[PDB]
RNA sequence: AAUUGAAGAGUUUGAUCAUGGCUCAGAUUGAACGCUGGCGGCAGGCCUAACACAUGCAAGUCGAACGGUAACAGGAAGAAGCUUGCUUCUUUGCUGACGAGUGGCGGACGGGUGAGUAAUGUCUGGGAAACUGCCUGAUGGAGGGGGAUAACUACUGGAAACGGUAGCUAAUACCGCAUAACGUCGCAAGACCAAAGAGGGGGACCUUCGGGCCUCUUGCCAUCGGAUGUGCCCAGAUGGGAUUAGCUAGUAGGUGGGGUAACGGCUCACCUAGGCGACGAUCCCUAGCUGGUCUGAGAGGAUGACCAGCCACACUGGAACUGAGACACGGUCCAGACUCCUACGGGAGGCAGCAGUGGGGAAUAUUGCACAAUGGGCGCAAGCCUGAUGCAGCCAUGCCGCGUGUAUGAAGAAGGCCUUCGGGUUGUAAAGUACUUUCAGCGGGGAGGAAGGGAGUAAAGUUAAUACCUUUGCUCAUUGACGUUACCCGCAGAAGAAGCACCGGCUAACUCCGUGCCAGCAGCCGCGGUAAUACGGAGGGUGCAAGCGUUAAUCGGAAUUACUGGG
């Protein structure tokens, strides 16, 4: 399953954080920002139409925290669905528990949302649920529980809880620890930071 | 075999000899029957026809020799013997 | 002792010695059971091992030939076992194959009761055994440290009951405590194939309670134990820490010689052979190395090559590994005698396909063809025998390497000519006249054509001619002549010897 | 709510444009091999010799059809040693039963296999001259007698298997007679064909005091019906080959006899001389088919294990019996091949049932547990049987889920690697610090799969009978094979858990060292003859993940047999 590497040697290679570290630092610091990936990796920035569709490919795959056969599950999933196919995949990768709980900023990376999804925390309409790839609904509430509710791990997360991004396809609480998803992601929450009419394409390729 | 059907195997073979018997008795009387019809004689072919008569239908209700072959028998062996009468 | 339980097993025994010193017979007298030494050649080519029916108590017997090819297999029967008794005539004397087997005892270090075991017959002396093994280091009788020994007779057949009390007291000395409700472990006495059952083994257990449900492992042998067969009765469910017992139910051949412990679970007993299989190609690339630096050739480093090739399947699979050792001790340089896969049990359709590929014989102990082995026989009959005794099959062998052999050797002559007179002719270019001055010359024999100890020319005798004809032979005193084709070289007063070659065809020994 | 579906690249030349093959990126598999592998869920797992097989198990069941005691469990009587009132031991079917045996039904179902089989088969759509166990609705009978016989006894042959001689004895077994239309056959008159009892309990009459007899339940029989099941017939469709072009004597038709449950050359006798054939007969090669699966934009192609329907087969070859139903996978007979046992005279066997073994092959599994559940066989029920089925074991084979930590952390540590020796990189990675403990590891708790059935009660219905039994309620005992179940709670501590291919162009991802047209790489065009981005090694990089890669296999790309869609 999940990455365990260095982290910054994906956001060198991709081209921006992936937000897998804080924020107090190390976007402009460490980190080498899009200096060069590798040894040789200062002298190219050139790249191939497949490798263009590729890159952006890896950078979801690597924001989601998926891998390529679930993510051709995904593929696959919006495609026998009506309405657009993009639109539908960027719904399937937003749908998932534990980057519900990365938008409520319970966990404060997407992996500590994922640890805190798998050591039992959270529930969902009051079932206990340990499987990251949950998928959230509409009018689903959404908590970390009550027993151990608010520890160290969660209360660290909280301050920068108060202050990035708080979007509307999720109602967020943070007092007692909860949310309400209500409205669905949209086109206009989350486009052209992807390639998204690029993507789609290239598995016809 | 090897199971206990060994009680199959001696209660068909009784069972053969009995309804043997009784098919052996009921064709060389139908072939009785079909010496008078051969021969001729009308009444001797009628009186043959009334001893089959009672032993068709009997073996019928045995059910060995069967209901729809003893009635096409009393049926067809009556075509001969009523050109004959 | 794995439960801590330990009571004294009841003692594991073991026989060796040779040609009827009552060999066979006392074991048969101590069972009862009267086999009387009946069996094919001569006294057993093979090891077993018996539990006994005995008393005061049970004691369980092995039995092994001691016999030139079965150095491992009488190490083996030597090697487990608590007691060793060493069986040797009245007659007159101990044989040099005798003290062989009492060092396949003294190597293994083991303590050794004796017995003399024909003093019933009228010529026999067991003193005279007595003071003979007073001048060997085998623990002698009294004037030695005391190897106790024991006078009784088993080739004529009487009792042998002292025999019997001086082996229970050697094991009631001896220290025999054994877990009895524990765990279990022993070792392969003898291996082989049934094709109802399966590969099998008979594996005499050291320790305790080999289970019905039990996981084993031998070597590279694994498995859980679907039951256990036995000669003294038939269906054996929990076992003894003295008594052999036939497994059925393997992956393959379980090795004669070694050692069987049970185990957690069968999931690691596979783990475990697969690390011993990689063992095994350990020693498969140890073995290929090897054959290219001993003599820096693939196979033979001189022109003169000949080989004999065998293809050899035993019943048992200690035999198997004992018996080919023998095959390729007896061989020479110039015929050279090998191996190319040898089998354990009966003859199946790639072991006759392999001398098919490679000429070779094929041979099998007891072991017979079956119908897929008939298949390939049937429409390629290669060398195919299944056989009787081992002397035989090593009389057999070298008598193929002997036929092998190339075969002459020896070159005399029979005449010699003067030549004189030289004709010219278009059928050989030139014609010597000759008068043959001595032995007797004949159409087509080698010839020398020589001057003071030169070969002026070389050949094979071309035409005889004699006065205007050709003719078969000649002999000395008579005009002939002879040309050779291309032959123009005519000097008079040159000779000619002609000479006979003659085959010896030697013999392997 | 149900039409969002189709890509190209490389490669012939000095260079170009065409034609045109070859090759690759895709998806997929009952897979193998290679290297590596933590846990869980679900699915799947001999496609080779229709080759042969050790040992165990795979359907029997009714004493409520019947003689019976061979069981063995009680009871009683009696005979006896006493414990002196009870133990004991011979009788006894009295009684809960129940082997061998007799009779009935089940054994023709399910399960396994793909040899033969190119249509006689299969699939679809139609049809007429037919039967159809058990199981239900309807209308009526269920009268009266008789003879055997196995078992069992007494003899007797046998190594064993397996028997022989003579008597005795019952039945819902067997056989006569009576009785018989609405049935069969006939134009009709008429002729003729069935029976069996068993079980529970009870007032009355009475009994050779056994039960007669009543009443209830069930079985027996005939007939008209049901639904089911099967046989039969016809049309069309359903592999390949013209270097298979001629093929058919019961062949094709008629009449009559005979035959089947029934149409029928089904089979005879006799009569006539036709039939089939370019819309591919016949012959040969090759093959189980379909609903479907897989691929494909679609049209198409390939494929038919899994799953289900149907057909065919059951050591090789053939025939019939029994029975409703078989020309019978664990029935019978005979013939054949072959295998075994033996006292050698004479006898025995068919794992393509489940396990399991030899052999084969690259290669496909545990000689497990249980009738707890579902569905069956028999039975009235209990009950018994159930290798069907329910479950478990084994295998990274496939699909899918999850983990192998998270956050902070520059002095951007050492080392490694490169380095115009200025530095850069490996690399916030490590180290360190602050945190969390899923799943494992360990200790505790605990659904559902169990509805029923059994036993006891009551009502209601029934009956001459508060009986007595069933139905319908109630109540109480219970009923888990898997099972250390699913699932939940508590504890310690980052602890136990990442590998594999590839990096010249195709194709995402680059240098240095070694070797030196050698050794080797190669799917394709191709790389290497001392400065190799293509070999070997390292460093770096990329892809993908408990799998990864190669190989084999099929479709795709291939509008490269072109209907859609070519010259």
């Amino acid at each position: 399953a999940r990455y365990l590497g260095p982290k910054l040697k994906l956001s060198r290679r991709e081209g921006t954080d992936l937000f897998l570290k804080s924020g107090v630092r190390a976007i402009d610091t460490k980190c080498k920002i899009e200096q060069a990936p590798g040894q040789h990796g200062a002298r190219k920035p050139r790249l191939s139409d497949y490798g263009v569709q590729l890159r952006e490919k890896q950078k979801v795959r690597r924001i989601y925290g998926v891998l390529e056969r679930q993510f051709r599950n995904y593929y696959k999933e919006a495609a026998r669905l009506k309405g657009n196919t993009g639109e539908n995949l960027l719904a399937l990768l937003e749908g998932r528990l534990d980057n519900v709980v990365y938008r409520m900023g319970f966990g404060a990376t997407r992996a500590e949302a994922r640890q805190l999804v798998s050591h039992k925390a959270i529930m969902v309409n009051g079932r206990v649920v340990n499987i990251a790839s949950y998928q959230v609904s509409p009018n689903d509430v959404v908590s970390i529980r009550e027993k151990a509710k608010k520890q160290s791990r969660v209360k660290a997360a909280l301050e920068l809880a108060e202050q990035r991004e708080k979007p509307t396809w999720l109602e967020v609480d943070a007092g007692k620890m909860e949310g309400t998803f209500k409205r669905k992601p949209e086109r206009s929450d989350l486009s052209a930071d992807i390639n998204e009419h690029l993507i789609v394409e290239l598995y016809s390729k | 075999n090897i199971k206990s059907a060994k009680k199959r195997a001696i209660q068909s073979e009784k069972a053969r000899k009995h309804n043997a018997s009784r098919r052996s008795m009921m064709r060389t009387f139908i072939k009785k029957v079909y010496a008078a019809i051969e021969a001729g004689d009308k009444a001797a072919a009628q009186k043959a026809f009334n001893e089959m008569q009672p032993i068709v239908d009997r073996q019928a209700a045995k059910g060995l020799i069967h209901k729809n072959k003893a009635a096409r028998h009393k049926a067809n062996l009556t075509a001969q013997i009523n050109k004959l009468a | 002792d794995t439960g801590a339980a330990a009571e004294p097993r009841a003692p594991v025994v073991t026989i060796m010695g040779h040609v009827d010193h009552g060999k066979t017979s006392l074991l048969d007298y101590i069972r009862s059971t009267k086999v009387a030494s009946g069996e094919a050649g001569g006294i057993t080519q093979h090891i077993g091992a018996y539990h006994v029916e005995t008393e005061n108590g049970m004691i369980t017997f092995l039995d092994t030939p001691g016999h030139a090819a079965f150095t491992s297999m009488r190490a083996r029967g030597a090697q487990a076992t608590d007691i060793v008794v060493l069986v040797v005539a009245a007659d007159d004397g101990v044989m040099p194959q005798t003290i062989e087997a009492i060092q396949h005892a003294k190597a293994a270090q083991v303590p050794v009761v004796v017995a003399v075991n024909k003093i019933d017959k009228p010529e026999a002396d067991p003193d005279r055994v007595k003071n003979e093994l007073s001048q060997y280091g085998i623990l002698p009788e009294e004037w030695g440290g005391e190897s106790q020994f024991v006078h009784v007779s088993a080739k004529a057949g009487t009792g042998i009951d002292e025999l019997l009390d001086a082996i229970l007291l050697q094991a009631e000395v001896l220290e025999l405590k054994a877990v009895r409700k524990g765990m279990a472990s022993g070792a392969v006495i003898e291996s082989f194939l049934d094709k109802g059952r399966g590969p099998v083994a008979t594996v005499l257990v050291r320790e305790g309670t080999l289970h019905k449900g039990d996981i084993v492992l031998c070597g590279f042998e694994y498995g859980r134990v679907r039951a256990m067969r036995n000669e003294l009765g038939q269906e054996v469910l929990e076992a003894g820490p003295s008594i052999p017992v036939e497994i059925l139910g393997l992956s393959g051949v379980p090795a004669a010689g070694d050692e069987v412990t049970v185990v957690r679970d069968e999931k690691k007993a596979r783990e475990v052979a697969l690390y011993r299989q990689g063992k095994f190609r350990e020693v498969k690339l140890a073995r290929q190395q090897k054959s290219k630096l001993e003599n820096m050739f693939a196979n033979m480093t001189e022109g003169e090559v000949h080989e004999v090739n065998i293809v050899l399947k035993a019943d048992v699979q200690g035999s198997v590994e004992a018996i080919s050792d023998s095959l390729l001790k007896l061989s020479t340089d110039e015929v050279k005698v090998k191996i190319i896969g040898s089998g354990v049990g009966g003859i199946t359709e790639t072991d006759a396909t392999l001398a098919a590929a490679s000429n070779a014989i094929l041979v099998g102990f007891n072991v017979r063809a079956d119908a897929s082995a008939r298949k390939v026989i049937e429409a390629e009959s290669l060398d195919l025998r299944y056989y009787s005794v081992i002397y035989n099959l090593i009389d057999e062998v070298k008598a193929a390497m002997s036929g092998m052999l190339s075969p002459e050797l020896k070159q005399q002559i029979i005449g010699l000519a003067e030549v004189r007179d030289v004709f010219k002719s278009p059928k050989f270019g030139a014609i010597a006249g000759c008068m043959v001055t001595e032995g007797v010359v004949k159409r087509h024999n080698p010839i020398r054509v020589l001057r003071d100890n030169v070969v002026i020319y070389e050949g094979e005798l071309e035409s005889l001619r004699r006065f205007k004809d050709d003719v078969n032979e000649v002999r000395n005193g008579m005009e002939c002549g002879i040309g050779v084709k291309n032959y123009n070289d005519v000097r008079t007063g040159d000779v000619i010897e002609v000479f006979e070659i003659i085959e010896i065809q030697r013999t392997i020994a």
